[PDB]
C-alpha cells in the first residue's frame, strides 16, 4: 500500500528519475559558458579546479530515501564527470608544423575512448537495470538496499574510492596533458612524456576487478 | 546552438524540401506549421514553428506544394550572378544569423554537376570572410561538366569545416533494392541519409550534444576532410555493424579508413555494443592508419515515436581519392580536346595537392 | 485630474478625429456623445458626455460626419497668424481650464512640417509656459522649405513641450510590407492605435499610473532627455509579446542604448509569469542600457475594452533618435549654402546642437558632467 501511494502523491520515484537526469541537452549550455569564478553568476546561467558543490531540496516523504550523505556521492560523480567533458571538448571546439595534429589524434582518441567507457558502459548500463528493479519495489527498507546498491557500486566501477594513488592518480595525471596542450597553440618533450604516461598507465592497469578490461584495449 | 541551411539550384531545393518533409512527418508538426496534439528538443532546427532555410524556377514548385506555410550552365556564371545580389542575400542570413540567438553551423545542400555550384563557390568564400568563428559543412552531390566541378573542389579544398554524395553509386541502389530502371525517387534516401545523420542533435542524449562534437573526432587534420556514409537496413549490434562494412551499401563509387562513427537508432541494449567491437577487431573486417592508433566510435539514439532497428555510419576514407581522379583525369582529357583561363590552371594545383596527400596518408610514414 | 487635448494643423485635427472616434468606441458611447446601455474611469477625457476638444476647411469634413454633436505653408506666414489671434482662442482654452476641478496636462497634435503646425503650434508652445508654468505639456508631435519648419519647430519643443515622435517615413514603409495599400486615410488607422493604448493605464482604475506624471517621470531623468518612441507588435503568453518589442522590426524608427522603457499589456495573462520573462531576456541580453545611473524596464497590465487576444505597446527612450535630427539638420544646412534679419533661424541650429551633443554624450560612462 505503502509504494502504491508513492509512485504519485509525494512522487519519490519521479523525484528520484529526475535526479539522476540533471545531471551525468541541457547540462551541455550549462558548462559551455563556464569554459569562456562567481557564486551568483552561475545561479543564473543554471536556472537558465575542482569545486562547485552542488545540491538539491528533496521533501520530507522521500527525504529518508535520499539521505544528506547520499548527496555527496551524486555529488562526486558529477564533479569528476565535468573535468571529462572539460578535457573532451577542450581538445573538440578547435579546429613540424601540421607534427601537432599527430599528437591530437594520439590524445583526442585516448580521453574520447575513456568518455565512451565511464558515461555508455557504467553510467548506463547500471541505470538501465536500476530502473528495471525500482518499479518492483515492494517494501520500505528494500528501496533503500535497491538504490544504496545503486551508488557504492557505481563508486567502485567509476575508481574514485580506492587505489587513488595506485591507478586513479595516472589518469589524473595525463589530464594535465589536456590541459597544458590546450593553451598552447617543447612538442618533442611532449610524446617523450606522452609514451611514458600512456604506457604506464597500460604496463600498471595491467593487473586486471576483471571490469576494467572492456577499456584496457586502448 | 542552431544550425542554418541553405538550398542552392534545382538539385539543392529539391533534395532540402524532401528533407524538410520527412523532418516535419517525424516530428509531430503538421505540414501547415502548426504543433500538433497527439520530449524533443527542436530549437536547434525550428523557431517559434517555421524553419531556417534560406531557398535560392523551381521556387514555383515549392509553392504549389501543401507545405506553403512552411517558410546558363557555367560555373562563371553562377560566380558573376552572386556578387549581383551579394548584399541582397547576406542581409537575409543577417537578419537570420544576428535574428539567431547562438548561431552554431552552416549545413549546404547543393550539386555540383550548373548555377548551384557556382553560387556555392561564391557563399564559402563569402561565409569565411564575415563568421570566423561559423561551423561550414556541406552536403555536396557528385555526378563542360568536369569544369564546374574542378572549381567547386578548389573552393571547398580550404573554405568549408567539413559529406560525398555520388549519384552513380546512388544509382546503383536505385535499381538493386528498389528496381526502378528517377529523380523524385533517390532523393528519398538521400533525406533518410540526411535525417538520420543528426538524430543526436534533434533527440538529446547524454553524448554528442553539439555538432562538433561528432565530426572533429573523424578529421584528423583540417586537409582531410572529406567523409563517406553508409544505411544498410533497407538483429543484435553485432549483426549492424557486420552490413555497414560491406561495400554493396557504401555511397562511394592499398586504402584503408581514418576512423568511424556508426549510430544506431533502435531499441538496441548497451551490454553488447562493447563486445560488438571486440568480434570487429578480432575478425578484423577493416583496416586503419598504420600511423594513428585510430578508433571506432558508435552513438545510440531514439526513434521518432510520431513514425525496427535501423542504423547509418559515417567514414573517412582514403578510397575516395579514386572519385577525384577520374574527373582529373577527364579535365585534362578536354583541356588539350576543346579572357585569361589561368585560374583554371590554379584549382588544377591544389586539387593535385590534396590527392597526392591521400596517397601518402595511408603509408607507415604519413610524418612529414 | 483632467487633461485638456488641443488640436492644430490638418495633420493635427485629422489624427484627433480618428482618436476620438477610436475612444469613445471603446467606451459605451454613441456618436451622439450619449451613454449606450449595453468599471471604466471616464473623466480623465470627458466633461459631464463632452470631450474636452478645442479644434484649430476641415472643420467642414468633421460635422458633416455622423459625429457632428461630438463637441500660408511658411513659418513666418503661421507665427504672424497666432499673433493676430491671441487674445480670440485664450478665452476658449482659458474658460476650460477653469472648468476642470484640477487641470493638469495639455495634449497637443501637429505636425512639424505642416505649416499652420510649423507656425501656430510653435507659438502656443511659448504662451502656454508664460501663462500657465505649472503644466506639463506633451505633444504627438510627427515627422514628415519643408526642411526649415521641421528644425525651426524643434527649437521650441526642446525647452517648451517637457514631453512622442512619429516618422512618417517608417509609417508608409510598414504599409507597404504588411498592410500592402500601394494613402493617409489607411496610415491613419494604425496612428489612432498608438495613441489609444498610449492612455490605457489612465481609462481604467489600476494600481499606479493614474496620471500623465506617473508614466513619464520615470522615463526623463534630465531636462535634456526628453524624446520618447513608442512600438506596437500585433498587427500567447508574456514572454511572446516582448521578444517582438525590441525588434527593431516593428519600432517606427528610421554605441546606442536605451534609457528606460515601459510595457503597455492589455491582455487577460496570467501576472505570474511576467517575473518569469523578465529573467530569460536579461540572460538573452537583447536590449543594451547606460551603465552610469540607475535604471530598470517596467511592465504594466490593463483591461482591453470589453464592448469591442492580447495587444501589446511598448514606450521606449533611445539615443538612435539623435539621428533623425542629424538627417534634417543635414539638409538645413544644405540649403543655407544654396538658398528682416535671418537671425532667429541662426541661433535655433546652435541651440539644437546641444541636444544632439546631449544624446551622443549619453551614451558614454561619463555623460555626468
Amino acid at each position: 500500500n505503502l509504494m502504491q501511494t508513492l509512485k504519485k502523491d509525494y512522487r519519490l520515484v519521479e523525484y528520484l528519475q529526475a535526479m539522476r537526469n540533471f545531471f551525468l541537452d541541457t547540462m551541455y549550455d550549462f558548462y559551455t559558458s563556464i569554459f569562456d569564478q562567481n557564486v551568483s553568476f552561475l545561479n543564473v546561467q543554471l536556472q537558465e579546479l575542482d569545486g562547485l558543490t552542488l545540491s538539491y531540496k528533496v521533501p520530507w516523504p522521500v527525504d529518508i530515501v535520499i539521505s544528506l550523505e547520499c548527496q555527496k556521492i551524486y555529488n562526486q560523480v558529477f564533479l569528476l564527470l565535468l573535468q571529462i567533458k572539460w578535457a573532451k571538448y577542450s581538445l573538440d571546439v578547435l579546429l613540424q608544423i601540421h607534427r601537432m595534429f599527430l599528437l591530437r589524434v594520439k590524445l583526442m582518441h585516448f580521453v574520447n575512448s575513456l568518455h565512451n567507457y565511464i558515461m555508455t558502459r557504467i553510467l548506463h548500463s547500471t541505470g538501465l537495470e536500476f530502473q528495471h528493479q525500482v518499479e518492483e519495489a515492494k517494501d520500505l527498507d528494500q528501496l533503500i538496499k535497491i538504490h544504496y546498491r545503486y551508488l557504492s557500486t557505481i563508486h567502485d566501477r567509476c575508481l574514485l574510492r580506492e587505489k587513488v594513488s595506485f591507478v586513479k592518480e595516472a589518469i589524473m595525471k595525463v589530464l594535465n596533458l589536456a590541459l597544458m596542450f590546450a593553451d598552447g597553440w617543447s612538442i618533442e618533450k611532449m610524446e617523450s612524456d606522452f609514451k611514458n604516461c600512456h604506457m604506464f598507465l597500460v604496463t600498471i592497469l595491467n593487473k586486471a576487478f576483471p571490469h576494467l578490461e572492456s577499456l584496457a584495449l586502448s | 546552438r542552431e544550425i542554418i541551411t541553405l538550398q542552392l539550384g534545382q538539385c539543392g531545393n529539391q533534395i532540402g524540401f524532401e528533407f524538410w518533409k520527412q523532418l516535419c512527418a517525424e516530428h509531430g508538426i503538421s505540414p501547415e506549421g502548426i504543433v500538433e496534439e497527439f520530449t524533443d528538443r527542436k530549437d536547434v532546427f525550428f523557431y517559434q514553428y517555421i524553419p531556417r532555410a534560406v531557398l535560392l524556377r523551381v521556387i514555383h514548385s515549392i509553392l504549389n506544394s501543401p507545405y506553403a506555410k512552411l517558410y546558363g550552365n557555367n560555373w562563371a556564371s553562377g560566380f558573376s550572378q552572386g556578387e549581383k545580389i551579394h548584399e541582397d542575400i547576406f542581409d537575409i542570413i543577417d537578419r537570420e544569423a544576428d535574428g539567431s540567438d547562438s548561431l552554431e553551423g552552416f549545413v549546404l545542400c547543393h550539386s555540383i554537376a550548373g548555377t548551384g555550384s557556382g553560387l556555392g563557390s561564391y557563399l564559402l568564400e563569402r561565409l569565411n570572410d564575415r563568421y570566423p568563428k561559423k561551423l561550414v559543412q556541406t552536403y555536396s552531390v557528385f555526378p563542360v561538366q568536369p569544369y564546374n566541378s574542378l572549381l567547386t573542389l578548389k573552393r571547398l579544398t580550404q573554405n568549408a569545416d567539413c559529406v560525398v554524395l555520388d549519384n552513380t553509386a546512388l544509382n546503383r541502389i536505385a535499381t538493386d533494392r528498389l528496381h526502378i530502371q528517377s529523380f523524385s525517387q533517390i532523393n528519398q534516401l538521400v533525406s533518410t541519409i540526411m535525417s538520420a545523420s543528426t538524430t543526436t542533435l534533434r533527440y538529446p542524449g547524454y553524448m554528442n550534444n553539439d555538432l562538433i562534437g561528432l565530426i572533429a573526432s573523424l578529421i584528423p587534420t583540417p586537409r582531410l576532410h572529406f567523409l563517406m556514409t553508409g544505411y544498410t537496413p533497407l538483429t543484435t549490434v553485432l549483426d549492424v555493424m557486420r552490413r555497414l562494412l560491406q561495400p554493396k551499401n557504401v555511397m562511394v563509387s592499398n586504402h584503408c579508413y581514418i576512423a568511424i562513427l556508426n549510430i544506431i537508432q533502435g531499441e538496441v541494449d548497451p551490454t553488447q555494443v562493447h563486445k560488438s567491437l571486440q568480434r570487429i577487431r578480432e575478425r578484423k573486417l577493416a583496416n586503419f592508419i598504420p600511423w594513428g592508433p585510430a578508433s571506432i566510435q558508435v552513438a545510440l539514439s531514439r526513434k521518432s515515436p510520431y513514425l525496427r532497428v535501423s542504423g547509418l555510419m559515417m567514414a573517412n576514407h582514403t578510397s575516395i581519392s579514386s572519385l577525384f581522379e577520374r574527373t582529373c583525369r577527364q579535365y585534362d582529357k578536354l583541356r588539350k580536346r576543346e579572357d585569361n583561363f589561368d585560374e583554371m590552371d590554379t584549382s588544377r594545383e591544389i586539387v593535385q595537392q590534396l590527392i597526392d596527400e591521400y596517397h601518402a596518408a595511408t603509408r607507415p610514414d604519413y610524418i612529414s
